[PDB]
RNA sequence: CGGGCUUGAGUUCAGUGGCGGCAGGCGGAAUUCGUGGUGUAGCGGUGAAAUGCAUAGAUAUCACGAGGAACUCCGAUGCGAAGGCAGCUUGCCAUACUGCGACUGACACUGAAGCACGAAGGCGUGGGUAUCAAACAGGAUUAGAUACCCUGGUAGUCCACGCAGUAAACGAUGAUUACUAGGAGUUUGCUCAAGCUUCACAGCGAAAGCGUUAAGUAAUCCACCUGGGGAGUACGCCGGCAACGGUGAAACUCAAAGGAAUUGACGGGGGCCCGACAGCGGAGGAACAUGUGGUUUAUUCGAUGAUAC
RNA sequence: UGCAUGGUUGUCGCAGCUCGUGCCGUGAGGUGAGCGCCCACAUCGGUAGUUAC
């Protein structure tokens, strides 16, 4: 519950999930 | 004598004639108050007296002066006869 | 291995249920549109405005016609394996709790694989389309505003069938069995037994705390962990229309990353008190005097936010 | 060399600064005695009289 912890979480989902929209409908 | 009134504006209809808080001039934090709704009350009450015809009351919706509109409206000619309040949403749309 | 027993387990019977599931009907309030009475200077919105609707006739108000979505009060409690379940009524199902002097006789627990169900959002085909509303458009605030605020607005939100299989899917606490203290309430079956939540012995714990609904004492089986990043990533394989889901490394890198509490400091977090926030005259404009800073030539040295000049 | 000092000064701008007991906590910690006046100006009442009245 320090808080810090789930920000790394968060932050590298956003990664992973803005990196599979680059090449979704790029064929 | 039906006063439509919100949380932004107070109007007032006598079926004939109307009027409102921006017919009467208030603009912005001056129409949900109480001198207002009064001053309209009084500019609708000046031809309602003048018309041949002395009411009941449907206010609608809630608002600030309506207390005030409907002692205008007593006081200037006609007296109010009944106040029923119609104001009306058994769980229906999503706001 | 061969018999027995009824206490565990199950079957039957009676009583008591219930926002449990599926399906068919019925409803009023609000609200949307179309067509007509009355009537005219605005309505709407905001911290303030504007974009928008409106005298080729608005807001408001009275009717008729066509529709879609959600169920105020009761209403905090109850049910379900979980996800979840709330207008009224009916049908068909399932299930629970309590007891019987009815039955059978250990028929039990758990469970890797597998199978079934599984919020919201999303996908495919056909319907429907009132409100709200991603994306998008315009108006504001800002140095900027790709946001917060306002006005519009398409998917979606609704229904049927089929995919998908995820969540802070949480009590962050797996299932079963037996035992161990008290107080305050509450529901049902009648002082008793089930259930439902907060203070609290022993005990447990690092502490916060848990404490008969244990995180106490014990037994059985399953799931999972072995420092932090890399990383739930890459490759391969399985599944899916797609979105994606499942299984799941290594190279390299660091001496930390973490949990609970304590004292300060801070808060565009609150509370309680006590003084800065009506009058008068100056400075900032001019000329001189004076002290500094700067440049020049040797311009001695020091004092430099309030608290130097 | 005031960033090695003594002694002095300006600010913080001030109402809370210490000494003992017990108790609570695994711990870091929490919670009977000492301390917060002076000078001048006003009124009146007794003594002094010069280079003062
Ligand atoms: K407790
Ligand atoms: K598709």
């Amino acid at each position: 519950p320090n808080g810090k912890k789930r920000k790394r979480h968060k932050m590298a989902t956003h990664k992973r999930k803005k990196r599979l929209k680059k090449n979704r409908h790029k064929k | 004598a039906h006063i439509h009134s919100s949380f932004n504006n107070i109007i007032i209809s006598l079926a004939i004639s109307w009027s409102s808080a921006g017919k009467m001039g208030f603009r912005s934090s001056k129409k949900n108050t109480p001198y207002a709704a009064q001053m309209a009350a009084q500019d609708c009450a000046k031809v309602a007296y003048d018309m041949g015809l002395r009411v009941t009351v449907y206010v609608k919706g809630p608002g600030n002066g309506r207390e005030s509109a409907i002692r205008t409206i007593h006081g200037a000619g006609i007296e109010v006869m009944e106040i029923i309040d119609v104001t009306p949403p058994h769980n229906g749309c999503r706001p």
